[PDB]
DNA sequence: CATTAGCATGACAAAGACA
DNA sequence: TGTCTTTGTCATGCTAATG
């Protein structure tokens, strides 16, 4: 069982935004989704962002927790 | 021996971690703020460096002491003028420091930064690799 | 001659329709 | 399954500068 890494602040509030636009969206295609939630997540202020970032900050700290250890070792290609 | 030894190192370097990410910094933000309140910016690469001891013992040494007060208290060359300068490099390996300042002029670059890139040159020609 | 710091680039995370 | 998409973070190579 390899560990993935924690999810960061876009991928944790695309997750749920991600699900938003597919049931208001269900036909349109994650490539053109990923589209507009990057657009529309760059419009997010800071303080609107802030909430997603400590969360994403609390799960990276508690995924630390379960692997201490844990090292981010990407493949060279 | 007094400065901090390889274990000690090493602990150092996983206690500042925990903090900086306990406190919600990236390893950027620390790097500014080395800059802001002690005088001397690093970059995220350093800190990443520093923080999985990706530098040998005598760098981790010099950088910790630096490291230690941010702790405590939380609590370039153009694309063309390069290949001409390989041109050039191709003809005199050595440029003389009047040959050098009239390449300065001729490529509207300081000295200083043509004296060194030749020498940075001569000492890269050396390597085995 | 020997050594340190920094910028730009590549890889990886999760979820879904399409071929 | 692989293709194709997003943003944020980490590690590496090459370059510039100092003693």
């Amino acid at each position: 069982d390899r560990v993935k890494r924690p999810m960061n602040a876009f991928m944790v509030w695309s997750r749920g935004q991600r699900r938003k636009m597919a049931q208001e969206n269900p036909k349109m295609h994650n490539s053109e989704i990923s589209k507009r939630l990057g657009a529309e997540w760059k419009l997010l202020s800071e303080t609107e962002k802030r909430p997603f970032i400590d969360e994403a900050k609390r799960l990276r700290a508690l995924h630390m927790k379960e692997h201490p250890d844990y090292k981010y070792r990407p493949r060279r290609k | 021996e007094e400065p901090s030894d390889l274990e000690e190192l090493e602990q150092f370097a996983k206690t500042f971690k925990q903090r900086r990410i306990k406190l919600g910094f990236t390893q950027g933000d620390v790097g500014l703020a080395m800059g802001k309140l002690y005088g001397n910016d690093f970059s995220q690469t350093t800190i990443s460096r520093f923080e999985a001891l990706n530098l040998s013992f005598k760098n981790m040494a010099k950088l910790k002491p630096l490291l230690e007060k941010w702790l405590n208290d939380a609590e370039s060359i153009e694309t063309n003028i390069r290949v001409a300068l390989e041109k050039s490099f191709l003809e005199n390996q050595k440029p003389t420091s009047e040959e050098i300042t009239m390449i300065a002029d001729q490529l509207n670059m300081e000295k200083e930064v043509i004296r060194v890139w030749f020498c940075n040159r001569r000492q890269k020609e050396k390597r085995i690799n």
